[PDB]
């Protein structure tokens, strides 16, 4: 269970 | 990124689609399977399932990726259960496979199971994964 | 929007400078922290980080926004790498924090730690988020 992601781009 | 929760959604072979779908403001793909079904989700399909309109897609159901399927429990919108239970329709050809759609603060979890794979199974895996998003601000 | 990184990057307290700068064409800063150091980044240091002589590093450091800094090791433009770790200069028995430079095709990611973080989780903060990146072909 990873952590959340970075959002996409712009 | 977002592509390790596609890997880990379909890490035990049990599903052959799946796909995280950001719905606020401009819905997007945010990472899908490859070559397959939801990777070709638009924001127009985004829009029928955050909808108004939860009984209309019942006799007629709606579009994901092209792929026609049928809604046979809509639950999207409500507390607690935010979950959404659908099949693939076979109008033609023959494999009908178990779909479900999730709903975060900020996304939509697809999953869709491979042939055979219980319903109930698919909805676990897809329910569990939400909660794990929601829980994270997502 | 490029802020959105900024405030992932800054969450969990363990930094306290954060930037997303442009090195390509006509370099910028796309997002830092307001108040702190990295937002005064200048186009020559960008330059500096970015050249394929490098000289000076071993020579004395380089600054980074005004602010001096030894470097402990350069992969910035080796493939397969691309970071660099640093470390800021200081007076007095001032503390000194770990810096981590990473790159991407269009991008420079910065990061600094605060008093006491380790440079290893610093290093890794920056080659996830600049991983993530590179996957969306930036």
């Amino acid at each position: 269970p990873p952590p959340p992601p970075p959002p996409p781009p712009p | 990124g977002w592509n390790a929760y596609i890997d880990n959604l379909m890490a035990d072979g049990t599903c052959q689609d799946a796909a995280i779908v950001g719905y606020k403001d401009s819905p997007s793909v945010w990472a899908a399977v490859p070559g397959k079904t939801f990777v070709n989700i638009t924001p127009a399909e985004v829009g029928v399932l955050v909808g108004k309109d939860r009984s209309s897609f019942y006799v007629n159901g709606l579009t994901l990726g092209g792929q026609k399927c049928s809604v046979i429990r809509d639950s999207l919108l409500q507390d607690g259960e935010f979950s959404m239970d659908l099949r693939t329709k076979s109008t033609g050809g023959a494999p009908t496979f178990n779909v479900t759609v999730t709903k975060t603060d900020k996304t939509l979890v697809l999953l869709m199971g491979k042939e055979g794979v219980h319903g109930g199974l698919i909805n676990k895996k897809c329910y569990e994964m939400a909660s794990h998003l929601r829980r994270s601000q997502y």
